[PDB]
RNA sequence: AGAGGUGAAAUUCUUGGAUUUAUUGAAGACUAACUACUGCGAAAGCAUUUGCCAAGGACGUUUUCAUUAAUCAAGAACGCCGACUAGGGAUCGGGUGGUGUUUUUUUAAUGACCCACUCGGCACCUUACGAGACUGGGGGGAGUAUGGUCGCAAGGCUGAAACUUAAAGGAAU
């Protein structure tokens, strides 16, 4: 009864990105990042601007028709830090606080597998 | 500068849903997006590339399949159905890093195998060096020959069960977790050897569509539709 | 319709679509977790697989030669101590024996673990007993004084001195 998306937020410091595409990838459904909803340009990565961000999503996820997403957290990555930013949690529970069922989260960062630095 | 005025995207959008093959359970998996089917970029050729990534858990209706993603690939559009075929197989990264612990050793392989159809797979495993029961040195190291000489009949015996199946045949072989039954049974005779898997499957290269065979991998179909009725 | 980035910012990229997402290709590196008071190497050092090329060490040996040996100035290649007793636990490589479990069978040989012994290693924790006799340098630590020598440093509203001199500024108000 549920149509799923996925959620992939990418929660680094500094930003926070809640972008729900469909189950393939390929076709966006309300990109909106952390720091267009409220820009003093520091509180980009914060959990109220991660929270506004999964709060639209979820009310464009809503009018598409979307009732439920496949959430897929990553952070930075690389060569570099691996943990997700303090937006990752807060866009997650606002997705859910939101209407959207969540389903199967899982943690995508690139870990670097032999990486480049020196 | 000027930028854009919006007009809505979500009007020219058509949902497809995606029926996987049928060497799975339950097979309605979702639902994708694409451009209505306009001339010049018709929407059943803006598909027919995409991959999706679902849930073996999801595909089977178990839960011992929680990790283990697979990808399907979708081939042929047919009256707002994505028939799909098997296009590869990953674990969640959480279970491999659940799985490496220290004092052990992971012998790890990997084989580039064609199969009795022409597609050409990479093909991966790994496999952790156990301790035996009444074992109380704390290592439980392989001696790097051990090694070879395992990693050597891992290779033998998964490059035997691929070249004596098809994609359908392989992907159903590796749904129940058989082959790791199979590197286990093989190489108790080496070393004790916890929790071998396969981990990834990669397609390289596919011999061509044929359209009859992914057919026959679904079930058949054809429409005569509705007239106008003027 | 912003993305980096920062303690905040900024240089930078961006409606000729950046960042994010998906598919694919190319490049140059690198060999994650496994990874250890573990291994190997004369040292610097050495971590993906498979093969080839030569090498090396320890062990096993009722094999062979028979003193062929040890140390280092010169030269060449690469780049709490000792002459000292016993131990103990753990680990790496080899060997012998035991006799249980994983293994298994008439295709080849080949494991893994447990235990005792033994040889050789990287360490660790202890014990007993010994004379162990890219070269150039003033003289302890912490301070104290200075009628010596060498320095640096004060004054006093600026303008403004030969001129009791403007404008403007300062200060106190």
């Amino acid at each position: 009864s549920q149509v799923f998306g996925v959620a992939r937020i990418y929660a680094s410091f500094n930003d926070t990105f809640v972008h729900v595409t469909d189950l393939s990838g390929k076709e966006t459904i309300a990109r909106v990042t952390g720091g267009m909803k409220v820009k003093a340009d520091r509180d980009e990565s914060s959990p109220y601007a991660a929270m506004l961000a999964a709060q639209d999503v979820a009310a464009k996820c809503k009018e598409v028709g979307i009732t439920a997403v496949h959430v897929k957290i990553r952070a930075t990555g690389g060569t570099r830090t691996k943990t997700p930013g303090p937006g990752g949690q807060a866009a997650l529970r606002a997705l859910a606080r939101s209407g959207l069922r969540i389903g199967r989260i899982e943690d995508v960062t690139p870990v670097p597998s032999d990486s480049t630095r020196k | 500068g000027q930028k854009k005025r919006v007009v809505d995207p979500f009007t020219r959008k058509e949902w497809f849903d995606i029926k996987a093959p049928s060497t799975f359970e339950n097979r309605n998996v979702g639902k994708t997006l694409v451009n209505k089917s306009t001339g010049l970029k018709s929407a059943s050729d803006a598909l027919k590339g995409r991959v999706v990534e679902v849930c073996l858990a999801d595909l089977q209706g178990s839960e011992d399949h929680s990790f283990r993603k697979i990808k399907l690939r979708v081939d042929e559009v047919q009256g707002k159905n994505l028939l799909t075929n098997f296009h590869g197989m990953d674990f969640t990264t959480d279970k491999l890093r659940s799985m490496v612990r220290k004092w052990q050793t992971l012998i790890e392989a990997n084989v580039t195998v064609k199969t009795s159809d022409d597609y050409v797979l990479r093909i991966f495993a790994i496999a952790f060096t156990r301790k035996q029961a009444n074992q109380v040195k704390r290592h439980s190291y392989a001696q790097s020959s051990h090694i070879r000489a395992i990693r050597k009949v891992i290779s033998e015996i998964l490059t035997k069960e691929v070249q004596g199946s098809t994609l359908a045949q392989l992907t159903s072989k590796l749904i129940p977790e058989v082959i790791n039954k199979e590197i286990e049974n093989a190489t108790k005779d080496i070393f004790p050897l916890q929790n071998i898997h396969v981990r990834k499957v990669k397609l390289l290269k596919q011999p061509k569509f044929d359209v009859g065979a992914l057919m026959a991998l679904h079930g058949e179909g054809s429409g005569e539709e509705k007239g106008k009725k003027v």
